[PDB]
């Protein structure tokens, strides 16, 4: 009797961990974009300019 | 004589207990595959991906 239930709830544990992992993976992706963008943009700003002759 | 019935009902009792046992053995089989697959698949999903180099 006991065995049956153990299997079923095991399935849930798997899926719930999977769903949580998805958040972390995705979020890391979402941040990767902006992280890079900010650095490149900021550098180009500080480095560039014009000078009156 | 009372003995006669006692024998006959025993035959039934055995048979019923067999049928009852069977369903658990069968169901455990069904669940085995479903569980194992669910774990494997879920693992591969998290573990894998692609990365844009340039």
């Amino acid at each position: 009797a006991i065995g049956i239930g153990t299997l079923i709830i095991f399935i849930a544990m798997v899926l719930v961990a999977a769903v949580a992992a998805a958040v972390l993976i995705n979020t890391s992706g979402f941040l990767q974009q902006k992280a890079m963008a900010t650095g490149k943009e900021s550098t180009e700003q500080v480095a560039s300019g014009l000078l009156c002759s | 004589a009372i003995g006669i019935g006692t024998l006959i009902i025993f035959i039934a009792m055995v048979l019923v207990a067999a049928v009852a046992a069977a369903v658990l053995i069968n169901t455990s089989g069904f669940l085995q595959q479903k569980a194992m697959a669910t774990g494997k698949e879920s693992t591969e999903q998290v573990a894998s991906g692609l990365q844009v180099i340039r």
